């Protein structure tokens, strides 16, 4: 898991030999894993590099992070508000800093990871303090540019 | 971060026993080639040395210990007492108020999303 | 659902004054008697009573619960922020709504 790094943000251009290629000038990628649905048959946009060394996961990770791949933005990583289609290169600590422009955050945000890789699955659940940062959410985080993936927050509760 | 610590330490000793606000002993350290980062007020340590300065200003009062001597907080646990329940009684109407303020942020939310959005005018 | 049907409106004729700050709205408002402050929000022109053709901008409307709410359109796409906790003030003292 060490010398793994878990790749996220994949589109369908990108392929099992496609980040072995594109991972092989970082450096000696020994492996490349692409876990494939059980609905579609495909990618989920979620792979993983394992290469020999730990410096040159730790290069590719420092290199390939946030960087647009097949119309993707595909980022390397070490392997009551709902956010979803959000970024892989982001962090919490960096959603936290997107969220404190908007609002104050109660606590540090949690982000979901699949059960197999464990980078990102997808969403993501936030707090706020008060449910005016909640509607200055959803009034303007709701639909802006993020890092190349279009967000979209949401209620998680709500009580007709 | 002990030594980081120990220039803001010394750097509030010496900015306490100033004369005036711009005429301080760490003023004119700063035109003497000697870098001082923790001086300008956009780094996060600026929050903790004006709190360490504020200290050594409470630390220099005439009843913290230089011309005279404190009798009820050192020779009566009753008034530390009372000062104690002081504080608890100020520490529940503190929780109090910031609960008040909830409920009012409360009913600002519901009045907010009751209200009708479609009926504009404009003027 | 309470709140919603239990308001009163007469729909009062309000008093707004704009004007171009450089670094800005005043309403005049009658005394109210609560500690409900009228709240601004940002809509768009997409829905309406009549759906007016040509509808492409932006709205922002004050709204309390004795008075009826006051819009004003905006043509530029953001030269300010709408937010109620942010830049907006309500003296109930002198009952002036100010936002900016």
């Amino acid at each position: 898991q060490d010398a793994t790094v878990y790749v996220g943000g994949l589109d369908e251009k990108v392929s099992e030999p496609l980040l072995w290629e594109l991972f092989l000038q970082a450096g000696p990628v020994v492996n490349t894993h692409m876990p494939k649905d059980r609905v579609t048959g495909q990618h989920q946009g979620y792979g993983f590099v394992e290469f020999l060394s730990e410096e040159d996961a730790d290069y590719a990770i420092k290199i390939m992070n946030m960087i647009k791949l097949y119309g993707k933005p595909i980022r390397v990583n070490k392997a009551n508000i709902f956010i979803g289609n959000l970024d892989p290169e982001i962090d919490e600590k960096l959603l936290y800093d997107t969220f404190s422009a908007f609002g104050v955050i109660l606590q540090t945000p949690k982000i979901m990871r699949d059960p197999d890789t464990g980078n990102s699955k997808g969403y993501a659940f936030i707090n706020f303090a008060s449910f005016d940062a909640s509607d200055a959410a959803i009034e303007a985080m709701n639909g802006q540019y993020l890092c190349n993936r279009p967000i979209t927050v949401s209620y998680a509760f709500k009580k007709d | 971060s002990a030594f980081d610590l120990d220039v803001v330490k010394l750097t509030a000793q010496f900015v306490a026993r100033n004369g005036r606000q711009f005429l301080t002993q760490l003023m004119q350290k700063e035109q003497r080639n000697y870098q001082f980062d923790f001086l300008r007020p956009q780094h996060s340590l600026f929050n903790y040395f004006t709190k360490l300065v504020e200290q050594y200003t409470k630390i220099l009062i005439p009843p913290k210990g230089l011309f005279s001597k404190l009798k009820k907080e050192a020779e009566n646990p009753r008034e530390v007492l009372d000062q104690v329940c002081y504080r608890v009684e100020w520490a529940k109407f503190q929780e109090r108020e910031r609960k008040k303020e909830e409920e009012e942020k409360e009913k600002e939310r519901v009045a907010y999303a009751q209200i009708d959005w479609h009926d504009f005018v404009v003027v | 659902v309470e709140v919603k049907k239990f308001v009163k409106i007469g729909r009062p004729g309000y008093k707004v004054t704009k004007q171009r700050d450089s670094e800005l709205f005043q309403i005049d408002y009658p005394e109210i008697a609560e500690g409900i402050m009228p709240r601004h929000r940002f809509m768009s022109a997409y829905e309406q009573r009549i759906e007016p053709p040509d509808r492409r901008w932006q709205y922002l409307l004050m709204a309390a619960e004795p008075y009826e709410t006051i819009a004003f359109k905006v043509p530029s796409r953001e030269i300010d922020k709408a937010e109620g906790k942010f830049w907006t003030h309500w003296n109930r003292e002198t009952k002036q709504f100010f936002l900016q």
